[PDB]
């Protein structure tokens, strides 16, 4: 279309060497140069640099010469950012950004891949469902919910019924409970009468830990 | 090298108000040459990437709508909503574009400000498969009430707490511009088992007193 | 098409032919 | 004003890293690229590179990707030259020049910074007076002069009572003698009536073995 | 990639000659759009940076005098000086613009020629602070003299050295275009010590004979 694609998110011991890619789609690759943009967890926008998609050489800002690495795949369509010797201050998520026509702004954005540098390793979610309301409410509105607990490390996705419910769906934050580990609820807001004879699923994906659960949430009073 | 000090921090409106923010670099983003400014703004709505609004410190991109304008040359640039609507709130980020390093300002955060809205308030029993572990916690659900100030305390045979809670608070609503909230209570599977009344207590702007909803273990 | 020139395009930094 | 003021000399063992630093003043830094020249000792020039000073990238000459790096501090209106990993065809006088305003020529230039790579480590040289005697021809002409003798490396700066005297000076070229050292002597003519009663100093400055001697030649018959 | 061969390597000439050097690239520096030939002609006075001189092959400096004039298109160039003068000597460089690399030529060296000078000989005793350390060295200067071709050989008690002897010439003056030339006899303090005459022989083009300047050890 134009798509900058941009690979899943990592979690790596601190000193190890990361490498994320990001693949273009739908432009003359060769004519627009390509950005990486750091942003750390709750802060701002930072940019790393740019590389020439012509001819290979990258630009670093000054707080990132040295470690980081920019490069090309020219005949895949695809930029690579490789950080060597990871701190804690490189936990963050980053993003690819091709120059517009202009050269004047940042056209087409990557989703962003979020790298987090942890001596810890990786622990699973825990699906619980959060049982439809015993209690009847007044109006017709009945909440249900799913809830994944003990995990590390951030990030978790969670969807209703494959994507298919999503209004009146809120995820919460992540909150970061005394045990290290973080813990999340998704509720959604459904109508009463619909309670029974419609499966409800809550989909929780967890990337690095390989944790996919398919959860049905089934009423119980 | 160039400072994109960007102005206010966060800044409260009521959804139709008009807003200004501004953007001053410390050198100019003139070049005399093509005579246009090079700087630009990005939104990035919550949970997203950045979304270009504006280019050449005034010319608004492919899709935007007439609302979002920006202003200044030189030193002071502004980028003003006519009518904030609830799915505008959303981080905005002015950039420099003149000269290398392309450095990026602090942004200025956009909330909407609206009418009360009180809470509807779920409380949750906790699941048989988490029971089968060692730890039981249970939820209370504040949902889509207006401020994000709520207080929640939890009453287990009629006797507050004060550990085991941990608050969770939404991102403000992109339809309604409201907030929600999920209070939840860890327990032991004994601690739990060994009591029966189970109750949230939520006082809030909008409630005249305030409103327990309850499940006594079992049914 | 000078996207992979960004900034100010001076003549002093895009020097021959061009 | 308009100057490009380059770092001082350097001397380094092999291997080693060398970074020179051209400090422009008296013209908008971000609207002019910086280009880098070599010239080997008593060889041409030879065209090395240029980084872009608005877009901060860096183009290297077929001989001189990998081992050198061109850099920038916009902030101080600096740029620099590292050279890593240096071998003794490295053995150079480096220059930095401005692209000119049309970007067709390079307008204006550094002063030069002479790099000498050398397993050897620096010997300071050894200042003598050379005598203003009684050997002056027809009329006022005498002679006298200054040797500095049993250096290593390249340059040395001698100058005549601080600057002031500069006419009827020949400072020789550095001829090397067979102990490796090398040996220069500075002469100037000056009326004979004028010896006595007019103090001659001679001003020499080794930078690598941080030499600066100041010396008296007072005549002797 | 652009190969600039540039002739003759030196060239001689007496001061108010004209003189032409040529310049040859082996592609084209001609653009077809701009309308204007990228070659440049730079001047190195010795012991001093490049002095950019022609821009567009024909266009002078701000502040160059008009007898440096810049000729030829497309593939054959020429720099021509219509008088050349005493400062003019330096060595005169052609640099491709056109293209990625932007290579540099060989270079062409003018070198002024003049009537005969003879030199004036001057002769010095080591120095005391160089006779409290192992070494003596005596050196004699030859000043202002034309041609560069010289003889000087040392005599120590009449019986003439093969070693200890180092001539250092100095670059072409641009005032007079004269040379200089000082030949530094090294010895040991105790072969210093151990003879006493001390003289200079010096022979060149214009002496009708040779010229011997001389001092005895101590006196």
């Amino acid at each position: 279309q134009i798509q900058l694609v941009q690979s899943g998110p990592e979690l790596k011991k601190p000193g190890e060497t990361v490498k994320i890619s990001c693949k273009a789609s739908g432009y003359t690759f060769t004519n627009y140069g390509m950005n990486w943009v750091k942003q750390a967890p709750g802060k701002g926008l930072k940019w790393m640099g740019w590389i020439n998609s012509n001819t290979g050489e990258p630009t670093y800002a000054e707080e990132f010469k040295g470690r980081f690495a920019f490069s090309l795949e020219t005949s895949a369509s695809t930029a690579y950012l490789q950080i060597n010797n990871l701190k804690n201050e490189d936990t963050a998520t980053y993003f690819c950004a091709r120059w517009a026509n202009c050269g004047c702004a940042m056209d087409y954005w990557g989703q962003g891949t979020t790298v987090t540098v942890s001596s810890a390793s990786t622990k699973g979610p825990s699906v619980f469902p959060l049982a439809p309301s015993s209690k009847s409410t007044s109006g017709g509105t009945a909440a249900l919910g799913c809830l994944v607990k003990d995990y590390f490390p951030e990030p978790v996705t969670v969807s209703w019924n494959s994507g298919a419910l999503t209004s009146g769906v809120h995820t919460f934050p992540a909150v970061l409970q005394s045990s290290g580990l973080y813990s999340l609820s998704s509720v959604v807001t459904v109508p009463s009468s619909s309670l029974g004879t419609q499966t409800y699923i809550c989909n929780v994906n967890h990337k690095p830990s390989n944790t996919k659960v398919d959860k049905k949430v089934e009423p119980k009073s | 090298d160039i400072v994109m000090t960007q102005s206010p921090s966060s800044l409260t409106v009521t959804a139709g108000e008009k807003v200004s923010m501004s953007c001053k670099s410390s050198q100019s983003l003139f070049t005399s040459g093509k005579q246009k400014n090079y700087l630009t703004w990005y939104q990035q709505k919550p949970g997203q990437p950045p979304k270009l609004l504006i280019y050449w410190a005034s010319t608004r991109n492919s899709g935007l709508p007439d609302r979002f304008t920006g202003s200044g040359s030189g030193t002071d640039f502004t980028l003003t909503i006519s009518s904030v609507q609830a799915e505008d709130l959303a981080v905005y980020y002015c950039q420099n574009d003149y000269s290398y390093p392309f450095t990026f300002g602090s942004g200025t955060k956009l909330e909407i400000k609206r009418t009360v809205a009180a809470p509807s308030v779920f409380i949750f029993p906790p699941s048989d498969e988490q029971l089968k572990s060692g730890t039981a916690s249970v939820v209370c659900l504040l949902n889509n009430f207006y401020p994000r100030e709520a207080k929640v305390q939890w009453k287990v045979d009629n006797a507050l707490q004060s550990g085991n809670s941990q608050e969770s608070v939404t991102e403000q609503d992109s339809k309604d511009s409201t907030y929600s909230l999920s209070s939840t209570l860890t327990l032991s599977k004994a601690d739990y088992e060994k009591h029966k009344v189970y109750a949230c207590e939520v006082t809030h702007q909008g409630l005249s007193s305030p409103v327990t909803k309850s499940f006594n273990r079992g049914e | 098409g000078a996207g992979n020139q960004p900034g100010a395009n001076g003549a002093g930094n895009q020097p021959g032919a061009n």
